[PDB]
């Protein structure tokens, strides 16, 4: 038996909040950072940025959070980062088997689905029928490598660039990198 | 620990709730949802009440029913209620009264943790390492499906960590450890019961040992 979650939430709060516990202004600026500057944009630019940039993919991929760190985006569950690098025969996919464990600053907070038990259990066993189920078909003729974030280590796909997307802007390139290309289930999709 | 929350490689579970670009809405769906983050972190950064660890393992702590029936952000509502409490910040009647009604929480940890080993070995990129054959039942950062086999080194970080199963339990004695993206074959950790290529599980040094 439980009170409702909502009242059990405020009451932590109300709790700690009335001993004088939490500052002025406190889980109001979280809440804003989670929803306003934590967020899969600030990855997008990551990738649209080492598309375009030798230089920096080769930064990116050998020292992750330096290359982040040039964009001002280490923060919060986000302080060591590696990217790893999709290639023409290996998909890379993340997930947290054991809680939901991400790199929130630059994919945002993960979603339901990321959290959800299907998702934890089954991708690391079948991710391929995972990916093909959520609407990504691996060819068979490449390796899936699924990166379960059990440290500090938070983790970013790099994924291919697709045909089709050659001169465009960063601009143009980050639109097509969504969460679910940087979470690693999804392939940037170019329109016709 | 090897409670219910070790979900990786457990069978009978349906589809993802997704579809790939499916809008997923806002950050928050209730209210309420930005308060366990919020509150973890008063606990942790401004009040020095306990660690990040200390969260993992409290929602691991809560008894294996209410982990499969409870929402994620609620499971962090009940976990960092709990640490308050056993931290003596917070009382469980206090909670109730505030809340309304009943408020129950983690369960008490059934092991003080342990510390750092003072015996590891550092790893090079390349190596064969094998995930040591140990059961610990409090918190540690190794999913069962890599205890006892064996990948390589595809990384050894640059920095270093207080080893889970230490600072997990707030113990004075977690030192610091480097981790290691070990990769291991899919038909290492499933057999043949698998459709996936590797697994890189990213373990702290003291997880593991040369492979024989
Ligand atoms: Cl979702
Ligand atoms: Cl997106
Ligand atoms: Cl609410
Ligand atoms: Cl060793
Ligand atoms: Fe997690
Ligand atoms: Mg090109
Ligand atoms: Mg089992």
């Amino acid at each position: 038996a439980q009170a409702p979650v909502s009242d059990r939430a405020w009451a932590l709060f109300r709790a700690l909040d009335g001993k004088g516990l939490v500052p002025d202004g406190y889980v109001e600026g979280w809440k804003k950072t989670f929803e306003e500057d934590f967020s899969p944009r600030r990855g997008a630019e990551l990738v649209a940025r080492a598309w375009t940039d030798p230089e920096f993919r080769q930064l990116l991929l050998t020292d992750g959070t330096a290359a982040v760190a040039q964009y001002g985006y280490l923060g919060p569950q986000g302080e060591y980062i590696v990217a790893v690098e999709d290639t023409p025969t290996l998909k890379n996919v993340i997930v947290c088997s054991l809680c939901s464990c991400t790199a929130w600053p630059i994919l945002g907070l993960p979603p339901t689905w990321y959290k959800s038990f299907e998702y934890r259990a089954r991708v690391v066993r079948e991710p391929r029928k995972v990916l093909s189920e959520m609407g990504t078909e691996i060819a068979s003729d490449i390796e899936i490598r699924v990166y379960d974030t059990t440290a500090e280590t938070r983790y970013m796909v790099l994924p291919q660039r697709p045909a089709g997307t050659e001169g465009w802007s960063q601009e143009q390139l980050q639109e097509i990198v969504t969460k679910d290309c940087l979470i690693g289930v999804a392939i940037p999709q170019v329109p016709t | 620990m090897d409670g219910v929350h070790d979900l990786a490689g457990v069978q009978g579970f349906g589809k993802v709730p997704h579809t790939v670009n499916a809008d997923i809405g806002p950050t928050f769906h209730a209210e309420w949802e930005h308060l366990p983050y919020s509150l973890m972190f008063a606990g942790v950064a401004e009040l020095g009440a306990f660690s990040v660890d200390e969260v993992k393992y409290v929602v691991e702590r809560m008894e294996p029913r209410h982990y499969m029936m409870t929402p994620y952000y609620e499971r962090y509502v009940i976990g960092v209620a709990t640490l308050m409490v056993e931290k003596g910040i917070l009382t469980q009647d206090e909670l109730e009264s505030l809340a309304g009604g009943p408020f129950p929480l983690s369960r008490p940890s059934e092991s003080e943790g342990r510390p750092a080993p003072v015996e590891t070995t550092t790893f090079e990129v390349g190596q064969r390492v094998r995930v040591r054959d140990e059961y610990v039942p409090g918190h540690i950062r190794m999913p069962a499906y890599c205890r006892g086999r064996v990948g390589t080194i595809s990384h050894r970080t640059t920095e270093k960590w207080p080893f889970p199963d230490a600072i997990g339990h707030g113990r004075n004695d977690a030192g610091e450890e480097p981790t290691y993206h070990v990769k291991f074959a899919a038909e290492e950790l499933f057999g043949s019961d698998t459709d996936g290529g590797s697994v890189v599980v990213d373990l702290f040094e003291g997880y593991l040992e040369p492979a024989a």
